[PDB]
């Protein structure tokens, strides 16, 4: 398909659990919010002295700590 | 006559006259609806 | 050194493992366990190669004659020099 | 008793038997009827593989030599019906489906073009553009060439040709069916070898290029002399036109006012407006002068007419072959060919190898001559229409040399006698076949050392950063001494050794850059250290794939180590684990891996082709005259390493196949890929083993069971011999495929 | 600057030159070949030197006196 | 054992056949009685001329003899049963070897003491696990 010059017709998959899967852990790109990606959350509430820099770090698309995935992942 | 329906009812000769007639239904209903990607 | 071939009491004394052999390794010998009134034998095993002509000739449901290739001789190897 | 013709005996030595093979159609509903031992029934798949697989072995499926031949006369009816089916399918896609009158009109500014993709999912961005708003598929073949040179002008007369083409493919068709089922020619008629020589020499090669010459004469040299000057296709009169106004023949070669009187009076003279002897090529068109190629088959149609006569028939006069044969024996050779005349008379396994062995020699002669002087007009500038005759002829060649090895061993199996071949040249060449094949391992190791060693070195002195250290012309200089004055030696033939030639016989050995167009036609093509280590390499991937072939046939029958392989036959996979392991011990494995070491010479070769032309010989002339080359003439010092190879000739051509997306040659990128998958494909059979296929088999066949979906033909791992026939055939379709691609993708887009 | 052919074959051409090949084909013929009388078609009566051993044997080598006798004009014609 | 005799075959020479071998370490002599001057297919290579009469044939290995052999009572006219097969040692030392009891193998023969028989089928062999660290395999047991 992107051969014959028509590289909108692909069969593009969504890896939706894999990136909801970032989400429960605080990824907040996908905006799927649930467990650390909402702070509402019982998981997200506990004053875990990790919590923060643990956000802070998988939220920063600055380093390979969850990195962004898509049809090619 | 009975040897050349025996023949033409081969498994060769029937399994390339139905990949023709898939065939032709598949590029027939692609060329009447194209490019579906997905059901609307 | 040799191979080992064994034979089993599946044996029913159709020979054709004698005549498939092209060493000499087996014999018939006079059995009473079968009709035929025969058994394989392999009483010459130290020049047999392991080219499995027997097992491809034996008819029973799986061999009943069995070559275990085992330690390399020059004459279990077909060598002529 | 079908429909009988009078007799048409002739009085001659003809002997048909008037109606052995009744007509009718139940054994075509009874797959397997040919073989014994598949006419029972299917049992396992493996009687499905077998039933193509001893499809065309007529010996195995009957033991009459008189049925066998008949068999392979009509099925050369048939095979010659399925050629002309093809060629005239050629000729109605060039009439109706391609831009053949469009191109002839402006050949320069237009590329041939036939065959038109259907609009559909995309795939109508393969009609690229190829000149005067025509789109479609640039073809490489050149058809539009041959049909130029043989003097076509309209889209009715390759139509024509068409209808004449099935016309003739229904003809051969018919008389297959006649000479099998009807009038079936008894034993004694094929074994007239010295009449079928006569005639083969005399009627079908001789009247051939006779017959072309006077096509040639007739009909491609007036027209094409006309569409040289420009007249245009559609003011050049009909081709009957001049054979109807012999004053239009007079007026462009006034040789046709004097008659056929030169001819007949021996003053062949006066001929010379259209019986020339020029050498070089046409200006205006690239090619061959159709003069000189039209004395050249009149030339050639005499010499093989008077060929046709040294064979003794009915008449007493000529040769007999036995005769001729027997006499031939020396100090040496004891007996020389004393028995051969019988092999060559009764088994057709040994007429088919000579046959393929010469026939594939011929074929790459046809590549490395037609792409050196090409005889067609514009067929130079096309270097996608070169290259890819070059390499097709090439793999026609090398496959069907393979073929004549696989056929050698196959008369070693089945139609030797020893009583028949006693101190002989066949017996002593079995008697000393261990010299013979241990010298051949020698040389192979010598050159593999002293070849792609040379090129093992450079690559380490140049990456130790020691260019002076490395073979090179600049460097420890390999000169090409004795092709360098062959080549000196036909650039002075012209008034010298060949005093009636105009021109030298192919600008490729030297001489004057010609260049027609933008393009560069032929010019010189030099010879170095890069050539020299390339040739040699040549030499060794030739010999050894002639030590696996030579091998396999001296071996046929038996060795230290398998003394009675004879009786194991042509085609079996070993003989046992024993003796260390006897895998591969047959001819039809010798063959096997032939095809793959053939496959690895041809490959060199193409790609040596492609590279050198690519960078000393095609590219761009200058009004000035300055020649910029396609790739910069980067040979001398590229091709030197391996490296160089990967880099310069893969990855630098590469470019244009993995770019081809989103234009009119993707379809070469797809098949690029596809040929990488499909090579990646054949090493899983190659590598594995049947004894896990099946056993997989087993709990696949379990778990059918469990539902009762089992089939009554029980599934079977493929056999081991079947296993490599598949691999290997995997193996070339994948390498060939992708080296197809990238050959079409890289010629055609650097113009 | 082409090979010239004698202009015209009167009388120098043929006989003087061809007659002579051919005779001379005729005689290496009768002195040289094997099977000279044993064709499916026989010759009229003997007589003299042409169809006195088989029209094949004639017919061969008077072929082969055309081509000596060929070879001859096209070659002492320069 | 003793000595043989016979005639050697009319041969002009191969490379197949005797090599270091049949001198250092061991050789193989095949005997047969022919009714004519015949020619046969050499093992090593090569069509051979068999004399009427006695003949007798060297060999490198016991295989070669056997093929030979085989050859011999199957692809001529009146069949040659009749060749006798020997393992020559470089001591002068023969050693009659083919056909064993002078009576082929393929028949049977009283007085032949049978060898490698196991009085079970092979799904009856043990288990390795019951005789490993032993030196043996389920068929040696
Ligand atoms: C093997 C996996 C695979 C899958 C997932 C797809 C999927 C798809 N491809 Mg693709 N393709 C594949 C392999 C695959 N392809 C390969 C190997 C190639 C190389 C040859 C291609 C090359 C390719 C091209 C060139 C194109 C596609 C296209 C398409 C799309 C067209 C679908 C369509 O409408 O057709 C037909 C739809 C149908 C419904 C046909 C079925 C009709 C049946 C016969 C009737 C049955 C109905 C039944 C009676 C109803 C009963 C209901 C029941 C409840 C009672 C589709 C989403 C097209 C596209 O544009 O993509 C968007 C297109 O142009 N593919
Ligand atoms: C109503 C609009 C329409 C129009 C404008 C066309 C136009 C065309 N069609 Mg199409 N087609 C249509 C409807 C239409 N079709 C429908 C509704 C179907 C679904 C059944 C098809 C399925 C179809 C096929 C399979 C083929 C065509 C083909 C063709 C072309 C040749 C016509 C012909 O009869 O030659 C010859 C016709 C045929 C060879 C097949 C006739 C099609 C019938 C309906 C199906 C028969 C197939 C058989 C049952 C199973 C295949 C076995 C095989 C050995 C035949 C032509 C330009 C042919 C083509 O593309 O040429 C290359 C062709 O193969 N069409
Ligand atoms: C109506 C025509 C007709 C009929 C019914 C028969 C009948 C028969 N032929 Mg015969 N024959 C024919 C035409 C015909 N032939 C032609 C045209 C030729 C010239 C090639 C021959 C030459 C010939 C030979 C040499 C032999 C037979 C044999 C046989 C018998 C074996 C059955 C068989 O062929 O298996 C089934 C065959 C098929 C289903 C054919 C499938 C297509 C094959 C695989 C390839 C097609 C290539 C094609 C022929 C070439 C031209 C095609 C091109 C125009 C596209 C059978 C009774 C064989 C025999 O004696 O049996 C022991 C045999 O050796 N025939
Ligand atoms: C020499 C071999 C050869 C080859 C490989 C081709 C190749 C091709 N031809 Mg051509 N052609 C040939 C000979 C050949 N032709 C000959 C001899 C004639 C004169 C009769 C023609 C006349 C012809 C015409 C008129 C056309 C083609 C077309 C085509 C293209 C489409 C094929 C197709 O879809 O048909 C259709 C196939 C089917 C519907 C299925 C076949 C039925 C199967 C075999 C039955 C099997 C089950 C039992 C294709 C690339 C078409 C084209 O170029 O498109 C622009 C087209 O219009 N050809
Ligand atoms: C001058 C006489 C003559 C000619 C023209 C041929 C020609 C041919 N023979 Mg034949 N042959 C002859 C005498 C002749 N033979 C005799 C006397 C014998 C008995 C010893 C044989 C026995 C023999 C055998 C055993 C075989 C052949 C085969 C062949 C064909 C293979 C070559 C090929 O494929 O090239 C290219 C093919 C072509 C160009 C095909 C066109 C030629 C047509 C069919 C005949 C010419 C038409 C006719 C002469 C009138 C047209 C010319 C006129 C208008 C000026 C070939 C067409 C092989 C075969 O069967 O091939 C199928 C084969 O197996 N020949
Ligand atoms: C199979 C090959 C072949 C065929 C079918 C022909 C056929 C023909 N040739 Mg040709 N020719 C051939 C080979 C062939 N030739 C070769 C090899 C040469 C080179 C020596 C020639 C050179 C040649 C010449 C010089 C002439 C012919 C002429 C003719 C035509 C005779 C008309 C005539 O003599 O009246 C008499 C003509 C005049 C008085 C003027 C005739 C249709 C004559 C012609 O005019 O061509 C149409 C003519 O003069 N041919
Ligand atoms: C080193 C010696 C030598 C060499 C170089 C060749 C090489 C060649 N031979 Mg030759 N052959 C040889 C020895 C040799 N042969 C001897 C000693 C004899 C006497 C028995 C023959 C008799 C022989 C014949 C009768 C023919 C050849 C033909 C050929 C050419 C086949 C080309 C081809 O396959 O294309 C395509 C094939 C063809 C155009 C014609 C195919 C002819 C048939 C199919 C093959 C021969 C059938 C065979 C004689 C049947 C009888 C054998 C047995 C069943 C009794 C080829 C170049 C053929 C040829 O055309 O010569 C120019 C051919 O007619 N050979
Ligand atoms: C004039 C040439 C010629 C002749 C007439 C023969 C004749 C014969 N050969 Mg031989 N051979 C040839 C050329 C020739 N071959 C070449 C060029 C090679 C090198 C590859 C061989 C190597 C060879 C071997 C190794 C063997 C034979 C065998 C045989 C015999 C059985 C025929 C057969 O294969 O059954 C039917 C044919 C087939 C099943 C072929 C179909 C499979 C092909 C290879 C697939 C190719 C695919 C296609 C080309 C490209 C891919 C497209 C795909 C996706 C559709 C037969 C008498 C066999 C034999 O037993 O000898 C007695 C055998 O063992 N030949
Ligand atoms: C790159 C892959 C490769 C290589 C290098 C080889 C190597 C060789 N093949 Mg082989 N082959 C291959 C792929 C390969 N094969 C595949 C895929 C197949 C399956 C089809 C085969 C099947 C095959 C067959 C059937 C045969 C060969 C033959 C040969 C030998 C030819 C003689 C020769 O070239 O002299 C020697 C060349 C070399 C050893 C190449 C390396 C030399 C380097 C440059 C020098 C090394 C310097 C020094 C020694 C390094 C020492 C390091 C130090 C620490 C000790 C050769 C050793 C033929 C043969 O045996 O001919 C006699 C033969 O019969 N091959
Ligand atoms: C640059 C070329 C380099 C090669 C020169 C050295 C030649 C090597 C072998 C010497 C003898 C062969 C020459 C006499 C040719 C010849 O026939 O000699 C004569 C003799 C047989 O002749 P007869 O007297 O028997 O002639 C009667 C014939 O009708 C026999 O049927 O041949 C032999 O003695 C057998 C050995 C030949 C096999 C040796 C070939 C080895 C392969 C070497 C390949 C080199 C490549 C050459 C390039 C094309
Ligand atoms: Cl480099």
């Amino acid at each position: 398909v992107v051969a014959f010059g028509t590289p909108e017709k692909q069969i593009l998959i969504e890896p939706v659990f894999a990136q909801w899967i970032q989400a429960t852990s605080g990824k907040a790109l996908y905006g799927f919010d649930v467990l650390l990606s909402n702070p509402d959350s019982i998981a997200s509430t506990t004053g875990a002295a990790w919590l923060p820099g643990w956000l802070d770090a998988i939220n920063s698309g600055t380093n390979s700590l969850f990195l962004t995935i898509g049809p090619g992942d | 006559m009975d040897g050349l329906k025996s023949f033409l009812s081969t498994a060769p000769v029937m399994i390339m006259a139905l990949l023709t007639f898939t065939a032709g239904i598949l590029i027939e209903f692609n060329r009447f609806y194209p490019d579906l990607l997905f059901h609307p | 050194m040799s191979h080992s071939v064994k034979i089993y009491d599946t044996c029913i004394g159709c020979t054709q493992c004698v005549r498939a052999c092209p060493l000499d390794v087996l014999e018939m010998v006079p059995w009473d366990g079968c009709k035929a009134a025969q058994i394989a034998s392999s009483p010459r095993t130290e020049d047999c190669v392991g080219c499995k002509r027997c097992e491809t000739a034996c008819p029973t449901d799986f061999l009943s004659i069995r070559v275990y290739l085992g330690a390399e001789t020059t004459r279990s190897m077909g060598l002529a020099y | 008793m079908t429909i009988s013709p009078p007799e048409r005996e002739a009085k001659a030595k003809v002997s048909v038997d008037n109606n052995p093979v009744p007509t009718s159609f139940e054994k075509w509903g009874k797959p397997g009827h040919f073989d014994r031992t598949l006419a029972r029934g299917p049992k396992t798949t493996t009687w499905i593989w077998n039933l193509h697989a001893n499809a065309h072995d007529f010996d195995s499926q009957t033991s009459d030599l008189e049925d066998v031949s008949r068999k392979i006369f009509s099925a050369h009816f048939g095979h010659l019906a399925v050629v002309f089916v093809w060629l005239s399918g050629m000729y109605f896609h060039g009439a109706k489906f391609s831009n053949y009158e469009g191109w002839l009109a402006d050949p320069t500014h237009i590329k041939p073009s036939a065959q038109v993709v259907w609009p559909i999912v995309g795939q109508g961005i393969l009609n690229g553009d190829v000149g005067g708003g025509f789109h479609g598929i640039q073809i490489t073949s050149g058809l539009f060439y041959l049909w130029r040179a043989s003097g076509f002008t309209d889209s009715y007369q390759l139509y024509c040709t068409a209808i004449g083409g099935l016309v003739m493919a229904a003809l051969m068709l018919f008389a297959g069916w006649f000479h099998y089922h009807v009038k079936a020619p008894k034993l004694e008629w094929f074994q007239n070898v010295e009449s079928m020589m006569n005639h083969h020499l005399a009627g079908l090669l001789g009247l051939g290029s006779l017959g072309w010459a006077g096509h040639q004469i007739h009909v491609s040299m007036p027209i094409n002399k006309l569409l040289d000057a420009g007249v245009a296709p559609k003011d050049i009169p009909l081709p009957h036109e001049f054979i109807l106004e012999p004053s239009k023949m007079a007026e462009l070669y006034p040789s046709f006012a004097q008659g056929l009187t030169p001819f007949f009076t021996l003053n062949w003279g006066v001929y010379s407006d259209f019986l020339t002897f020029k050498g070089g090529l046409n200006p205006v068109t690239g090619g061959l002068w159709l003069s000189d190629t039209a004395h050249h088959h009149l030339a050639i149609a005499v010499l093989f007419i008077i060929a046709g006569h040294m064979y003794r028939t009915n008449w007493g006069i000529g040769h007999s072959m036995k005769e001729i044969l027997e006499a031939h024996k020396g100090p040496f050779t004891g007996e020389g060919h004393k028995g051969l005349y019988e092999i060559l008379t009764t088994s057709w396994h040994a007429q088919l190898a000579i046959n393929l062995a010469l026939l594939g020699s011929l074929t790459i002669i046809v590549a490395q001559h037609m792409y050196a002087m090409p005889p067609y007009p514009y067929q130079a500038i096309d270097y996608a229409t070169q290259l890819s005759l070059f390499t097709h002829h090439m793999w026609i060649g090398g496959f069907l040399i393979v073929g004549a090895g696989a056929h050698g061993a196959i008369f070693m199996v089945r139609d030797y006698d020893p009583a028949k071949n006693v101190n002989n040249l066949l017996d002593r060449m079995l008697r000393h076949r261990d010299a013979i094949i241990s010298h051949l391992n020698w040389v192979c190791i010598f050159l593999g050392f002293h070849s792609f060693g040379l090129y093992i070195h450079n690559d380490t002195m140049r990456a130790l950063g020691r260019p002076q250290d490395m073979f090179s012309d600049t460097a420890i200089q390999l000169q090409p001494i004795f092709a360098q004055w062959v080549q000196h030696l036909h650039t002075l033939a012209p008034g010298a050794t060949a005093p009636n030639a105009l021109a030298t016989a192919s600008y490729a050995f030297g001489g004057e850059t010609i260049a027609v167009a933008g393009k560069v036609a032929m010019m010189p093509i030099t010879l170095g250290t890069a050539d020299f280590m390339v040739h040699h390499i040549h030499a060794f991937t030739i010999h050894v794939t002639a030590l696996i072939l030579l091998k396999g046939v001296l071996y046929a029958r038996s060795s230290r180590l398998v003394p009675d392989k004879a009786n194991l036959g042509f085609r079996f996979p070993c003989d046992g684990p024993g003796r260390g392991g006897t895998c591969q011990v047959s001819g039809w494995d010798h063959v096997f891996l032939g095809l793959f070491w053939m496959y690895n010479s041809l490959s060199i070769v193409i790609f040596h082709f492609s590279w050198k032309m690519q960078s000393d010989v095609w590219g761009t002339v200058s009004p000035d005259g300055s020649v910029t080359h396609v790739t910069l003439g980067n040979f001398a010092q590229s091709a030197i390493t391996i490296n160089g190879w990967l880099r310069d000739f893969l990855w630098a051509q590469a470019a244009n196949v993995i770019n081809s997306y989103g234009s009119a040659l993707s379809a070469y990128g797809i098949m690029f890929l596809a040929g990488h998958f499909v090579f990646a494909f054949s090493l899983m059979f190659l590598f594995s083993g049947r004894g896990y296929w099946q056993e997989l088999i087993e709990s696949i066949v379990w778990a059918h069971n469990k539902l009762n979906v089992a089939p009554a033909i029980q599934p079977r791992a493929l056999s081991i011999i079947q296993g490599r026939a598949v691999g290997v055939a995997h193996y070339l379709l994948g390498g060939i495929v992708t080296t197809w691609a990238f050959f079409l993708a890289r010629s055609l887009s650097i113009g | 600057a082409q090979a010239s052919p004698t202009t015209a074959g009167w009388s120098l051409s043929v006989g003087i030159i061809m007659c002579l090949c051919n005779v001379f084909a005729f005689v290496i013929g009768y002195f040289a070949i094997q099977k000279t009388g044993k064709g499916k078609d026989l010759a009229l009566p003997q007589l003299a030197s042409k169809k006195t051993f088989g029209l094949p044997e004639l017919l061969a080598t008077m072929s082969f006196g055309h081509i000596l006798g060929a070879g001859m004009v096209l070659g002492l014609a320069s | 054992m003793t000595e043989l005799s016979g005639q050697p075959p009319k041969f002009g020479g191969s490379t197949g056949g005797l090599l270091s071998k049949a001198n250092r370490e061991e050789k193989y002599a095949i005997t047969w009685t022919s009714a004519s001057e015949q020619v046969f297919e050499m093992p090593t290579g090569g069509a051979a001329i068999m004399n009427e009469g006695e003949n007798l044939l060297y060999l490198a290995r016991k295989e070669q003899c056997l093929a030979l052999g085989t050859q011999l009572r199957t692809k001529f006219k009146p069949k040659i049963q009749d060749y006798k097969i020997y393992r020559v040692y470089p001591s002068g030392e023969v050693q009659y070897l083919h056909p064993a009891d002078g009576v082929f193998p393929e028949k049977v023969n009283e007085g032949r003491e049978a060898q490698g028989t196991k009085t079970r089928r092979i799904g009856q062999n043990p288990e390795p696990v019951t005789i490993k660290f032993s030196g043996k395999a389920p068929y040696e047991v």
